[PDB]
């Protein structure tokens, strides 16, 4: 089979516990699971990306979804993958979002 | 035809495509049968699939593994191009065994 | 025919297809016995579908799921080429079943 | 024809199509009936259209809703390319049900 | 024929074409008469128009809104693909009501 | 033919091209007259032009705004690929009326 | 259908409202509403677009129009859009305005 | 023929191509008769040349200000594409009126 | 029709006027008139355009004429354009003048 | 044929090509001559070159200025397609006067 | 044939391909057995390949490698174009050796 | 045929090319000579070639100037693009003039 | 044939091939002899290769160490194109010893 | 024949020895061998590369394998190639891996 | 024939291909002979080489200067494309001296 | 055939090739006495190579020095594309001694 | 008629005359006169040529010759062409050379 | 004919002589010749290369020999041709070798 998303990623919100005194501990919680298409970034955009504050390593494409946001966080294969810029819907069409990231260390969980 | 068969002759190693496989197998054996009207029996009224048919019939399952409406595909750094009918020489794969309707 | 058991020969695991499966299903089968001029009905009076339709109402139903004024679309990065006919290989699956119309 | 069977073979979930198809369906209905000479009657009189009829007759429509002078455009990250005829399989869809003009 | 049930065919929703389509929509009805031989006209003595005419003028009247001496035409970032003749499919619309001139 | 009918029909609202149109038409009208060896008089004497003759002048005359010399031009953004033939189905227009020269 | 322009946007002006003794406030009052198509920058323009002072965000193609000002803005999908430098009409033949603009939080109203 | 009635039906409005007009047109008008072997002499031994002749020679006048050994031409940003040959419907004019050669 | 150059555009000069003591008054003053197609330039051209010092807003496409100077000025739609920089005529072969100008306000006159 | 009348055909101003024209143009009405078999001459022996053949020498010494082994040539903005055979337009100016070999 | 043969006929080091051609090449043997109704058997009834025959299993093991749906694939920097079909210079290998069926 | 009278048909000013134009252009009439079986000697027994051979032997010499196996060239910002055969135009100047081997 | 005489036709200095040509090479002898109908013998009963089946040989194995189902292949500096059919001129080197099957 | 990969390169790591007393040295020891294709980078990528801290000086091609570590290094042809940045898997479909690297002098043993 | 005459009808003036035109052009005239079946010689038993002979041979040497299994190249700035078969109109330069072998 | 007159045929000045031209040059030499049917034998009972054997011969010996699998091949900024075929108009020189088998 | 090279233009050096007492005086005295092709450069060579600190305004293309020098100058059209750089020989095959340049003033004479 | 390498070039190294009390001096001495084609760099390259520390003049293409090092220098048409970085075997397949370089001067000898 040739599947356009042939890879399964998590998407991570950071959120408040509180309880019994006061407290301030936030938690990366998972909110989803989607298909998706991680692609890391081609050889002529690398030369592109290497002139910026923060050089984008992976491309993300996944089937459209309101409830993805700026803030939010992706795991896949073991790996943190955190998110530079705003989530793009191609053509404004509402069929397919792109997100740029890039690698962030591995995950525990 | 036995489905770990066809995923040895078609270099398969995980098991992403058993759904498809064991509903798509015995379906092309049967096709295989009504199309060169030959039910395929020996001496002793056993089934013996000839190996012919039985290359046809895992070539046949790799072809309908794609998207019938579909000639291309895109994604940035990936395309694809498809074949859009079945090749003549898989097609040629049941001619020695094709008998006449009655 | 079987919704679950086209979408297993399909490879759709969600259920975002099934409101036209059901639809779109019932009345391929239906034309495929218009069009072989045969009922498919056994000895005991029993309709009995042979695998060559059900592998023709799979495939033509996954073909019907394009636009019909549609060859090509782009999209930023994403791009598609459609097929705007069945091919024959599909459409000869209804071949050893023919009868003439009285 | 009923408007949200043709919807659910067309797979719409909205209702920006309704004034159009709403115009299109009789047309394409009685064209169907014109272009076969079959009035589509059964035993009792009654009006029975068949399934391929059916098929077409969505399809025809879905065909329609491109604009008729133009075979391609693009803007800027979209681009089309149109089908300027109906394929020869969605008008194979009228053949086993063709009578004679009187 | 109705000007607003050809601007309901053709999904046109302002008047920007209003003076175009009361003067182009009469002369393809009277064309549609002359090219068939045929007035159109029932039992009682009163002109009816079938739907294959109906759809024959309408679109008729879609592609006539394009330039005639012009194939392609391109502006910064848009670009457009004109069709050249009427398409066969739409001309065909024509064909079950053709008489012989007398 | 009236100036501002064929201005109607070929959408066009400002006065750029009436020093064309109004040397062009009457030039295509005695065309059309010759070229079907056909006067159009009705039974009174007078004269009626059809439809067909009034449709085919006026794609006629907008086909000939083009430069005869020319098939494609470029500037910098914009580009033009213009037609070199008259199509054939504006050519059938004047075909119900044809006569035979005596 | 395949229609050129899919959405529909909400042009706003910047006006002045005086009552009764002297008074300062200006309001973004609608001016009126259009066919449009409003699309993300492509994946190429975006490393254009981030070595300027002011990055660009959407392109907005519309039928052409006199009335519109490169002091308005525009409302599109619950969002405003700021418009960055002059409106242009395609090759000057007066038929579709291109706008370029960026997203500027959320509207109330 | 005039030469400001050619201007007007070619769309020129300045005197830069006077002086080629001037010797173009004339020639052309005799090759038109000779071409038909017709002189264009009505009923009282007056000249009288048809529409269609003239339609052909205010084409044929603006076919021949190109260049005759060259189809393409780039220039930085401006590029031409010109045609080889004078199309049939410009030529097709002269038919009504041909004669056979005494 | 499909006019090469559909614009009328007004070429002006920056001339003296004395009269009666002694007078400095300089009047941009009209020359002639020609017909031309104003171009605003195209989407790739725009970035490149904006790394320099004078950013340029419109190409004037017209035929060849000696008569222009780099110290002239278009009307155009009731607006000034100011010429950048030194006008070209494309390939040497003297047919067609290219002239590079930006927007300087509205016309009075 | 004079050399100032091909000139005012050809649209040419200035004197660059009068030596090319003063050898070439005698040689393409030899030719002409030569090639109709047909020495030009009316009733009192004078000779009387026709329309068509000075239309053919004009665009035929045009034709020839270009180089006979080039079809096509690019220096850095500029570039040209040439035309490699004389088209069948300006070799059918000929037609009307041609006469058989004695 | 021996694995280890084929292996040296297709400059294969590994083990990646093992356990498809222990599938493959006896299946490819008794087909090109059945193909040319040959059981290739010698004077003292033993079983005698002959050498095109073993060239053409070869072959055909390397081409059936391939997935049967795909003509053309590409994957950032590498990019791969497919053979459709079995090359008729293979398939004429088996040429010398065919019987008739009886 | 003189050097010079060739130099002004084809528009060559410096001497670049003479040492080649005094060994092609006798070859070249030498070969029309022998081409059309015709010495060209007229009534008093002088040689008298005629134009068309005049015009051949020219666009000849300027044809064989370029390299006999090359069909294009490239070279930084330069480009060549040259003719493989003598066009058909040139050839057929020799063709009032021939006559039968004996 | 010997093998390192093959090695010197092919222009082959190291020793990568060997275990291909030591397999490749004697399986071509015979498939010539098979294909001839020609055991190849002189007098004596020696076995003589004509310099023909040498040729051939030697370029076959040359061809053979392509993979088979591949047309074209590319790595962000080097790309291939690969031919698919031996041809012709190849193939005919066996022609001159041709002889029937008995 | 036409190999994808016609050479032959060797992967080393960075490992501790310690004997004895107390022991601080460390050895680039081999991992493991492979086929790979050393590739030279473009003429076009060369001036892309020269605005870099580190300029890369080879693209080496190999098929997919998870030992490759960013912090090994390669023996090729007597010379030792170091990376430059991350291993990238060519669209993430864990068939050819990518390496970045450039020349650091003869190699020893 | 003379090798400085052969240099001076290809435009050579340098003494690098001196080597290879003293080993090909007798060869060339040799092979005319053969292929003419004419070894020509005038009356006095002299021999005496056409014309367009010469023509032939010095067009072939220049032709066979490319190498022989190439028909493109390209280095970075410079590119050639190669003729693969020597033209027509060169090969026509033995036609009016054949004879038929005896 | 010598092998220093084939280098200087080929315009080959080094020893790159010796081992290669040693080994194919008296082979093809024999294909052509294999081909034509024809020993070369003079009236004295020598051997006589006419010179379109060795002109066939030295192009057939440059023509194999390509790889036979490969039709186009791209290194950075080098690139070349290769014959498949040898031409026919070196394959035609060996037509003048062209004698039938016994 | 279509020439490669439809200009005239005329190469000048900087040569010494002294004449009497002792004289430094340097005179532009014409060389030779050669047909050329002087052209503007295209509209994308415009913005790569402005970021150089003397930008080129033309190329000249004309047939080889040995004689031209990089000191020389050119009369073309009444104006002053100095050159930038080193003349070029097209790919090393000595059949056309090309000349950068930018014009500097009118010429007397 | 048309030959890939129409040219001749000189290699030479610098190598020390010393004779009799003690000698410092090192000479340029040839070490091979070998055909080559010498090409200078494409209008396109040209403004790439005036972005550089030492701007690159020419493109050399030989074929592949192994005695050819970085420190070496090149005689060609009576000038001196300095090598700028390493020489490049083309897509390491050792057919070609590509050497960037620049003029210095003329040679005497």
């Amino acid at each position: 089979m040739y599947e356009e998303f042939p890879d399964v990623i998590t998407f991570q919100s950071y959120v408040e516990q509180s309880n019994g005194e006061g407290g301030k501990t936030y938690k990366w919680v998972d909110e989803f699971t989607a298909a998706a298409h991680v692609q890391p970034i081609s050889q002529e955009e690398y030369y592109k990306a290497q002139q910026l504050q923060t050089p984008i390593g992976y491309n993300i494409y996944t089937p459209y979804d309101d409830r993805i946001d700026k803030k939010m966080r992706v795991i896949y294969r073991g790996k943190i993958v955190t998110f530079i810029g705003d989530p793009v819907d191609l053509s404004g069409l509402q069929e397919i979002t792109r997100i740029k990231g890039k690698e962030d260390g591995a995950y525990v969980g | 035809m036995d489905i770990q068969r066809v995923k040895r002759l078609l270099s398969i190693t995980n098991d992403k495509h058993d759904e498809y496989l064991t509903e798509m197998v015995p379906l092309l054996v049967e096709f295989a049968k009504d199309e060169c009207h030959n039910p395929f029996i020996d001496k002793d009224g056993n089934e013996s699939i000839p190996s012919g048919v039985l290359i046809f019939v895992a070539k046949a399952a790799q072809f309908y593994m794609t998207n019938a409406g579909l000639t291309g595909r895109s994604m940035d750094t990936v395309s694809y191009n498809f074949a859009t009918e079945i090749p003549s020489t898989i097609l040629k794969k049941l001619n020695p065994y094709r008998k006449m309707a009655r």
